[PDB]
């Protein structure tokens, strides 16, 4: 179950 | 990061018996790399490459391999080109390791 | 100590707008899914047969996440170019590790979220799953940005929630195969080294998982002896050996021991003429 990243770097 | 190389057979080698020769390349960065395997100094045309992976310390690794039949006298090597090195690094197969 | 990880990579390509993006999922250090943007039309695919018991909806939902991650890494690479004041004609690399360790009581033991830029630590979520460790001046920009937006809460939710629940799902669905071991097959070889000295090499072949301990002993005391990094055989199993230089004629005083969770009993080997 892959992660979804929030705000970009 | 300078690539580390192991060259070794999948199975304990027996002369005259079909085997797999591995070239395990690790500890490198960036992931672009050129790997060639050579028999008696000559490029082996059918070489398989594993998919790209990296380990916990961020460095990449990859497994190249080829079908081979060891003999008493044939020499095999793995030749690696990577932007971390000036000269290509070549590691020869040693059946004792 | 079961685990799940996703290892992600984006590599920018000079003259092309889109980096190559690759995601690999692991359960207990063994690959079970993979996504690659350079594919014909990219999807998450099963890398272990037990994952095929997941339906079309699962694969479609996971694939849409990858498509998201792909964009996320593209924007992040461009941002990083700004922070480091780098040139656009070069290739650069952004990597991410995330996931969770689960105990035998199903308690989350540790959550992980780490990024690297150019192969160096960039920013990481601390063990508290609340605060960030930034490794350099550029990364402080990201840290401030992520503290401002409450990013850590989002990741905490995933790590404490979906990550551990889905890992348990996978453990349940793949149990038999996920728990399978291969025992090491061991032997000792004998090699000349120099005048008056020889090499004993203790081999362990065909084992899984990769974790293993090889030891050499003189009488019954452990030693310190060349130990190669554990290496893939290419067939799903691993190899390792340990060698020692010993004086001619003393070979029988040396004993190799092999410890592996797949063995019913630790091995004890000697050179056999
Ligand atoms: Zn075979
Ligand atoms: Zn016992």
């Amino acid at each position: 179950y892959a992660i979804e990243n929030y705000l970009e770097l | 990061k300078t690539p580390q190389i192991q060259v070794y057979s999948r199975h304990p080698p027996e002369n005259g018996k079909p085997n797999i020769l591995n070239c395990y390349v690790t500890q490198f960065h960036p992931p672009h790399i050129e790997i060639q395997m050579l028999k008696n100094g000559k490029k082996i045309p059918k070489v398989e490459m594993s998919d790209m992976s990296f380990s916990k310390d961020w460095s990449f690794y990859i497994l190249a391999h080829t079908e081979f039949t060891p003999t008493e006298t044939d020499t095999y090597a793995c030749r690696v080109k990577h932007d971390s090195m000036a000269e290509p690094k070549t590691v020869y197969w040693d059946r004792d390791m | 100590p079961h685990s799940m990880r996703y290892f992600e990579t984006a590599v920018s390509r000079p003259g092309l707008e889109e980096p190559r993006y690759i995601s690999v999922g692991y359960v207990d250090n063994k690959e079970f899914v993979r996504f690659d943007s350079d594919a014909e039309n990219p999807r998450y695919e099963p890398r272990a047969p037990w994952m095929e018991q997941e339906g079309p909806e699962y694969w479609e939902r996971e694939t849409q996440k990858a498509k998201g991650q792909e964009q996320w890494f593209r924007v992040s690479l461009r941002n990083l170019l700004g922070y480091y004041n780098q040139s656009a004609g070069g290739s650069h690399t952004l990597q991410q590790m995330s996931g969770c360790d689960l105990g035998s009581d199903w308690r989350l033991l540790r959550g992980y979220l780490q990024f690297a830029y150019e192969g160096r630590d960039y920013i990481a979520l601390n063990e508290d799953l609340k605060t960030w460790t930034a490794a350099d001046m550029a990364a402080q920009i990201t840290r401030r940005k992520w503290e401002q937006s409450g990013a850590a809460e989002h990741y905490k939710a995933y790590l404490e929630g979906e990550c551990v629940e889905w890992l348990h799902r996978y453990l349940k669905n793949g149990n038999a195969t996920l728990l399978r071991t291969d025992s090491p097959k061991a032997h000792v070889t004998h090699h000349p080294r120099s005048k008056g000295e020889v090499t004993l090499r203790c081999w362990a072949l065909g084992f899984y998982p990769a974790d293993i301990t090889l030891t050499w002993q003189l009488n019954g005391e452990e030693l310190t002896m060349e130990l190669v990094e554990t290496r893939p055989a290419g067939d799903g199993t691993f190899q390792k050996w340990a060698s020692v230089v010993v004086p001619l004629g003393k070979e029988q005083n040396y004993t190799c021991r092999v410890y592996h969770e797949g063995l019913p009993e630790p091995l004890t080997l000697r050179w056999e003429p």
